């Protein structure tokens, strides 16, 4: 499953992290404290 | 500095876990599975999938 | 019809029937310590491969590290000049009494026919050295795939020494 | 040929009809009742007028033979021929079809001169009665 | 003599490959109606793992049910395009295969 | 002339219903 | 997964971007933090900024009013 | 490529081809002029005598045809073998090199700091 997320260039991850979190959200809006949070609460 | 940030991205582009997961899986789907059994279903499908060339 | 109508079966296992099937098995196994039909959900029991490991069908029966061959070899190249030969002395024939040509040509054939058995026999022995083939194939790819891998790596780490001693000569 | 030019054109307008009422009802915005109840009657009486010329020139329609053309290759255009020379209902009409036979109980390939047709002779009676009750009460007031 | 159940529910599974039979299938309304088909399409499900499947002739229908399995949460609708999309989702559907077998 | 031709309105992907029974020999 | 190191290597290209610029005096307050790049002229705006490309000119991402 | 094997039915079916084709000209032609004749059929037999010279060569080439399978099965065995350890290496090879790529990182990162701070102190 990670191959794949791995495998890409971030000129095609980009728009999928924009699909990913919906419309409006930019794909540099996210927080890196924020994001190690739900690193967090997924790893649970 | 802006040539070796080129290296390091050309570096990354290369593959790290991804690739020995997929080797991993490879070597126990091999292991799963003896020869003869995959030998045999090659030589029934050689007549089906290989199309001759005399078939009209 | 042109299709087949499904098997009969098929209509007797409703949802009630797979829910209580766990308990059907275990008192199908309590009660056991070409099967009979004697219920409608006997069917869901995994049949049992039959013992002498056979099936036909169509008028056809069915059923490890890889997971005197110069015999053969010398074999089929004097079945091979046998073979010319054959064929001269059979157009001969049809040069001087071709009325009875025939009477070689089925011969000539055999022969043909048993290098086709040697190849038949040789099959068992091919398909699965196709595997072989594709082993060098991938191998020798992955080992491309390698060592341009090492070589890049290594010429950037020169670069980036070479990089330093100019910094430190430029100090 | 007149008759099935005639058939075309009228059949030709009624689909640009169509196309009509399908490019202003695919907008993501209704627009007014009125328009909608304008185009919905002008095409459902063209429909009619569509029933109606169907209906005038069957004879000519039925002694016309379907053959395809010498020219029109079938080895490459099969599908497209076998679109257009395939004419079956859709299975919704067939079954509604069928469940309008079992409701009204009508089947018609064995009925005979017994009680179905003392009640068919029943039935002609109360349309006329009631075609002549409402022309009485019709004149009974004064409508001008 | 009378074949065993093996033989039909071995090639109703390698005809389920063809694309007529199952439009045939999906056009009358109560085999799918009727859960006993689709309980029996769940029940083939056994037949992905050996030794069974060496016994199969066609590979292909071990997706199609596959696929059919799909069917039962994708919706009938979707019959007409059936053609179609496997026309089209051939190739891939095919390297797939040959990446679960050939590898 | 002609206002407007009418735009393509095939169907390709209906599947027919066309009845098949007499295969049998 | 890879969010993490694109994200630092964003806030990277940012930094020498914005190192290759001359930036005002009274611009001098920034900030880098998860690919972007914050200016906070205070009483007057918060605004944050980011590059795609090092060789790509910088863009709006966001703006904050004080 | 081509297998060896698909090339050996390719060339047994040429030579079946050209026997018929030689044949039917013979059939069909005895009775054209006796010279033309003959230097044709003299092509034709140094046809099947190539053909046969290929068939030759090429039943000899087999790779293994003269190797019994078993040897072919412990080689084979040895080569997953040594390809497992192959690709272990890889695995240290490439996270090494990561490991270096992520030292550069490092570096790079504190360089570009000095340069900003440094820039910005004046």
């Amino acid at each position: 499953p990670h191959e794949i997320y791995g495998s890409m260039p971030l000129e095609q991850l980009i728009p999928i992290i924009l699909r990913q979190r919906g419309p409006g959200f930019k794909f540099v809006d996210l927080n890196e404290k924020e994001l190690q949070n739900e690193i967090k609460q997924l790893g649970s | 500095l802006e040539i070796l940030n080129e290296c390091h991205d050309e570096l990354k582009a290369l593959p790290l876990e991804q690739v020995e997961f997929e080797k991993n899986t490879i070597l126990q789907q091999r292991s799963k599975i003896n020869s003869t059994e995959l030998l045999d279903y090659a030589t029934k499908l050689s007549k089906f999938t290989k199309i001759p060339p005399t078939f009209d | 019809s042109l299709y087949p109508p499904p098997p009969p079966y098929v209509k007797f296992f409703t949802q009630s029937n797979l829910e209580k099937l766990p308990k059907y098995k275990e008192k199908k196994a309590a009660s056991a310590k070409e099967e009979e039909i004697t219920c409608a959900l006997d069917y869901l029991i995994p049949p049992p491969m039959p013992k002498n490991q056979q099936y036909r069908a169509f008028g056809s029966i069915w059923q490890e590290n890889e997971s005197n061959y110069q015999y053969k070899i010398q074999e089929l190249r004097k079945l091979l000049k046998s073979l010319l030969l054959n064929y001269l002395e059979l157009i001969g024939v049809l040069s001087i009494n071709p009325d009875m040509y025939e009477r070689k040509v089925e011969n000539i054939r055999t022969i043909l026919v048993n290098i086709h058995h040697l190849l038949n026999e040789y099959r068992p022995h091919q398909s699965r050295e196709s595997l072989i083939m594709l082993l060098e194939e991938q191998l020798e790819y992955k080992r491309g795939e390698i060592r341009e891998i090492e070589q890049v790596c290594k010429q950037v780490h020169d670069k980036l020494t070479s990089i330093q001693d100019t910094l430190r000569t430029g100090s | 040929g007149q008759a099935l030019d005639a058939v075309r054109m009228r059949l030709a307008q009624l689909t640009h009809s169509l196309r009509r009422i399908r490019d202003e009802m695919s907008k993501a915005e209704l627009p007014q009742w009125y328009t909608l109840q304008s185009q919905l009657n002008v095409t459902l009486s063209q429909l009619v007028s569509v029933t109606s010329t169907l209906q005038h020139f069957q004879e000519t329609l039925d002694s016309t033979v379907v053959y395809p053309l010498p020219k029109f290759p079938t080895t490459s255009h099969e599908s497209l021929v076998t679109t257009l020379l395939r004419k079956k209902n859709i299975p919704e009409v067939d079954e509604w079809m069928k469940y309008v036979r079992e409701t009204s109980g009508v089947t018609t390939a064995l009925l005979k001169d017994e009680e179905i047709e003392k009640l068919l002779q029943q039935d002609r009676e109360i349309t006329n009665w009631a075609r002549t009750t409402f022309r009485n009460e019709y004149g009974k007031h004064d409508f001008k | 003599p009378l074949p065993t159940r093996f033989e039909v529910e071995l090639e109703f599974i390698q005809s389920l490959a063809n694309i007529q039979y199952v439009t045939y299938l999906l056009t009358q309304q109560q085999i799918w109606k009727s859960p006993n088909f689709k309980n029996y399409l769940k029940y083939l499900e056994y037949w992905c793992n050996p030794p069974y499947s060496q016994c199969i002739v066609y590979p292909n229908c071990l997706f199609i049910l596959k696929l059919l399995n799909g069917f039962m949460e994708s919706a009938l609708e979707g019959l007409d395009e059936l053609p179609k999309i496997i026309q089209l989702q051939g190739p891939q559907w095919m390297n797939e295969m040959v990446e679960r077998w050939a590898n | 002339p002609s206002y407007s031709p009418t735009s393509p309105s095939y169907s390709p992907t209906s599947p027919s219903y066309s009845p098949t029974s007499p295969s049998y020999s | 997964g890879l969010i993490l190191q694109r994200l630092k290597d964003l806030n990277l290209t940012v930094s020498i971007k914005i190192a290759l610029m001359n930036i005002p005096k009274p611009l001098n307050s920034y900030h880098i933090k998860n690919g972007r790049i914050y200016f906070t002229v205070p009483n007057e705006f918060e605004i944050q900024l980011s590059t795609v490309n090092r060789q790509s000119p910088l863009f709006f991402v966001d703006l904050k009013l004080l | 490529m081509t297998d060896r094997l698909t090339q050996l039915q390719i060339c047994l079916d040429q030579m079946t081809e050209q026997f018929c084709a030689t044949l039917n000209y013979i059939d069909k032609n005895h009775g054209v002029p006796p010279e033309e004749f003959s230097n044709t059929i003299d092509e034709l037999s140094t046809d099947i005598i190539l053909k046969t010279r290929q068939i030759n060569k090429l039943i000899d080439s087999l790779p293994g045809v003269d190797v019994s399978a078993e040897e072919q099965l412990r080689k084979i065995d040895m080569l997953q073998k040594k390809l497992v350890e192959v690709e272990d290496e890889k695995i240290e090879a490439i996270k090494k090199k990561e490991k270096l790529l992520r030292h550069v990182d490092s570096l790079i990162e504190d360089f570009v700091d000095g340069i900003a701070n440094s820039k910005k102190s004046t």
